[PDB]
């Protein structure tokens, strides 16, 4: 079958890691601040 | 800790109207490391004083039910 030449190859390729900056947890996301606050008089 | 439990909770059942000795009896729940204990006090304060304005108890209901994070939605109501 003599005809137009083209390939077909669906991409699914999965992607690299991002790696995104990581999020710093605040004093009041720790148990022994959180403990400290609450007790407050 | 204990002793101010008991005071608190004789208090409250002297005079059910001071908001304060509730507030402070789930502070001592707090301090004794019953969480569960206060929140469920908490919980029931509130269904039975939905029209209360006590800001500090629904602070501390939010910063709670944050520490749990199931409840999410309470926090932030």
């Amino acid at each position: 079958r003599q005809d137009y030449i083209a390939k077909v190859r669906y991409q699914n390729d999965l992607p690299a890691p991002p790696c995104p900056p990581k999020l710093l947890k605040y004093e009041i996301e720790k148990e022994a601040p959180q403990k400290e606050f609450l007790k407050d008089s | 800790y204990v002793q101010a439990q008991k005071q608190f909770k004789q208090a409250e059942d002297s005079q059910n109207s001071n908001t304060l000795a509730k507030l402070g009896y789930a502070q001592c729940l707090i301090a004794r490391n019953e969480v569960g204990d206060a929140t469920i006090y908490l919980e029931k304060f509130f269904k039975e004083n939905q029209d209360s304005k006590s800001s500090e108890m629904m602070l501390l209901l939010g910063i709670i039910y944050s520490q749990s994070g199931k409840s999410y939605y309470k926090a932030i109501i």
